[PDB]
């Protein structure tokens, strides 16, 4: 149930009707991820160490 | 207008701070074949270089987070175990796209044996109080004389929350999402009001509150597409009409500030710009009244506050009028 | 400066209008192997994890558009039965990319045996019109005592466009995208005026448009990079010059406002600021003239007005004048 | 032919030369997707079931 | 606050310069199998259509530049060639990401031979100078009488920088990035001052450096989360705290501007705002004195002073001083 | 090593201790790329034909 009114006298507009839903907290979990037709396991495991290279890299000084 | 009376806050202060917590817990225990086998390790490592590839590209802290960085089943179990309102926890479930652009992932640590990022996800401790939106727009006369025109514009635009006993507002509405008539947002970029700033809207003129302007002798032409119609400011020679999609042009308006509620009425045209009203279902009403422009004399109107109010305004007219009346004498 | 005198529009109402319309008839009907075979479905199917994945990180909206939510064929269609102009077409068919910038994918329903959303194009009503970018940099005076200087801005700079009889105004350039010579703008970012606006470059105390500035007396340095050139303002001991990327330091600015233009120089350098000038091909014309700031006298002068104009500024310079001569008397 | 004009008197320069290509309006279409070795079927008609569920979950109240 | 204040320059006019470069010899010299080969070429072409999505969705200008336009490889060769410093290049690898994030990848020509695009990386000229943050807050009166209570608010925040004899001051702190004690910026989001204008963080009624302030009556509250600490200006009925994870609220601000250091807290509220603090390691000094918003006289105080400074507004009581005196007489 | 100074007379702090790195210059840099389970190839080169082809098109007038 959205209304409106219009008040002429100041040019403005007022939409009432809805509900609030504010973030007023954070909530922080922690993840955490594990690390250690051949062919085709080989190309695999090496965007693997690209990854783990990334993640190296920016996680640097 | 008035966002930049905001505060100014560290996004991902909570989480950067849980971040360092695992950095010292490190240092504190520092001390003395088949294709289905194949498929499985794509699907798994596919996820880890969509991680890789969100973080490289965003220095270590994304936002929003993706369901790389979080499943949709990852993110229930989270929201299931989260101290909150069962009320809160279906709010979360039900707008997850919502609640993932309003999380943080951020980037730890990366031990040669083990990967951890924190994520931040928001807890609404606010919901289902009720929110209204304030539109403002260009309050000018309506004079024939080419310059020398006075405006007023009401600058407290925005989102306002009902918020324990006070009332949250949001100055830049665009900080604001919303779904159907439901209100997602932050209150970090929010004012704390009292409950008596609402006055401004039924009686400008208020002592309670001082209700906020500004003044100006630019009165140019514009309109504010609201929640249910369109509020049109037309001055000067711009030509400003309001549309229907099959019949056309079904109104023309006059110069000053006028309202079309968007029942019937699918565009709105002020000069070179065509703007489409919000199709919304809901009723309109529109309040008379003269426009309180036309209670000032343009010689002694302050022109030029950019952050006054209406009795601050006033004040500075009475100063001027004062100059004047003990002169003749 | 004047992007605040914009009007406020919904992005998306008309295709969250059409939106609404396929869930309105959903109601009213609601009433009484192969190798070759492997690589079409995951074609297929990457296209739609991509569709999702992208309406899933903007929350159902999403903007430029993919060629995932439209590939260039289906665009192109599209193009070719929308009732535009051939040039229209051809306009969109040469800039496609762009189209899709401005462009929304606005998702809509998904029964569980149809999915639908809803692609909005921008429809081009004006083109091959005259447009012009205006840029300006603060005017300060040249005045040898340190503080107790005054400075004057037109703040009336952005893309002006003719569009209908008037003039369509793009107060934030940054609205506008530039290639080669071709300016898409949206018109939603702008205000309409009339053509007499033009007035205020050749003649700014002209009396048929009432040209707007701002005045301080902050007078700090600065460059404006313009088409094909650049502006510098430089003030107090601030080093400016201009440069050659071969031959290095060809021009040192004095203190005032200059320019130089693109046509062998590679950089400008104001205070610890290096800015590459705009190497495009075109003829500058160097306009010589009286810094109108020298005209006031700065004791007099207004000195803090963020919104005001040439005759607003003069006018109140009046006042104080009068306030002045009737006094000894 | 893009040419320029700098006004030292006004500390302001004129770019002239340029075509408009503004947005006026909008052409709204409507886009409509029909839904409904051997292993290899399988992960891919997963990834489907995803998409379906995923899409389902922001439409969603 | 002092954002407006900044030069406007093109971002990739050094890019385009050179793509304009590569067209020109163009029309100079225009004048008279196995499985590990199936995995290679995917691999090759995937880069191909990433980096296509890239340019399709940009318009042809990527920012940031990702791993598809330039693999960490072919980044570190060519930071390996620049001429510069070896600690300009050990910078550069040490924050790959942020290098990233300040790179431009300028689509340029596919003659059907050649795939071509113009790689912009920045180049730091300025590394290891002291760079300090100054954080701002309003200041007003702690006035019992509702309405007609004065404000003021240093305008000069933001990041400044040791550079050349000078300080780079950038007035959008917004456009820094902080990575533990190192801070990188862009000098042309940056105004170029004198070293004197450090003199207003000690002594703001100094004559040598004009320090920047705005004056209102809008006695709002907020905080500022610092680096080490927050600055909690609490006005009017707003309840203001500061709080410990473990133990809860560990402190009540009473009306004014105070501050708290991150040491042992954890949050700050003020109103119906939570601000978590950084919890970066660090000293904090609380440096006692009067506010000087109590020196002024409410009743000839310029409260709407948008850009102006100490000594600006103080000239302007002055005037309105004059007024008065030379009255009764 | 970062300190902070709190000012309570004009309401502002200072952070200091840290260290600069400030964008100057531009080093513009030239990349260029050299262009001309059988079915696997056919869709791949497919795919190779849309990026040229997509790449045309944004280098259009």
């Amino acid at each position: 149930n959205i209304t409106e009114e219009f008040y002429q006298s100041t040019c403005s507009a007022v939409s009432k009707g809805y509900l609030s839903a504010l973030r007023t907290g954070w909530y922080t979990s922690v993840i955490t991820i594990e690390l250690s037709k051949v062919k085709l396991i080989k190309q695999e495991l090496d965007k693997y160490k690209n990854a783990v290279t990334e993640l190296q890299l920016l996680m640097q000084s | 207008f008035l966002g930049f009376l905001l505060g100014v806050g560290s996004a991902i202060a909570s989480g950067v701070a849980v971040c360092k917590v695992l950095h010292l817990e490190g240092e504190v225990n520092k001390i003395k074949s088949n294709i289905e086998t194949v498929i499985e390790f794509q699907q798994k490592n596919n996820r880890l270089l969509e991680i890789t590839r969100e973080f490289s590209v965003n220095a270590g802290v994304t936002t929003p987070v993706s369901t790389y960085m979080l499943t949709n089943s990852e993110l229930l179990s989270l929201i299931n175990d989260m101290p909150i309102t069962n009320d809160q926890k279906k709010l979360m479930s039900n707008n997850v796209q919502i609640v993932r652009q309003q999380s943080y992932s951020i980037m730890c640590i990366i031990k040669e044996e083990v990967l951890a990022y924190v994520v931040q996800l928001p807890l609404y401790g606010v919901i289902d109080t009720p929110c209204w939106k304030l539109h403002t727009s260009p309050l000018c006369t309506t004079n024939t004389k080419e310059g020398s025109n006075i405006c007023l514009t009401r600058t407290d635009r925005g989102w306002y929350c009902d918020n324990a006993g006070s009332v949250s507002f949001f100055p830049q509405a665009e900080t604001c999402k919303v779904q159907s008539n439901r209100v997602f947002c932050d209150t970090m970029n929010s004012l704390t009001l009292p409950s008596e700033v609402n006055l401004c809207n039924v009686d400008i003129f208020n002592p309670k509150y001082d209700c906020k302007i500004m003044t100006s002798k630019t009165d140019v032409s514009s309109s504010v597409i609201t929640s249910l119609g369109a509020i049109v400011s037309c001055y000067g020679k711009t030509k400003c009409t309001a549309s229907n999609k099959n019949r056309g042009i079904i109104k023309t308006f006059s110069n000053g500030c006028d309202y079309v509620s968007n029942k019937g009425v699918d565009t709105v045209s002020v000069g070179n710009t065509l703007y489409y009203v919000n199709k919304q279902e809901g009723k309109s009403l529109y309040v008379k009244g003269e426009p309180i422009i036309n209670f000032y004399d343009p010689l002694v109107f302050p022109s030029d506050e950019f952050d006054a109010s209406i009795s601050q305004v006033n004040e500075k007219i009475n100063q001027s009028l004062a100059f004047i009346r003990k002169s003749d004498e």
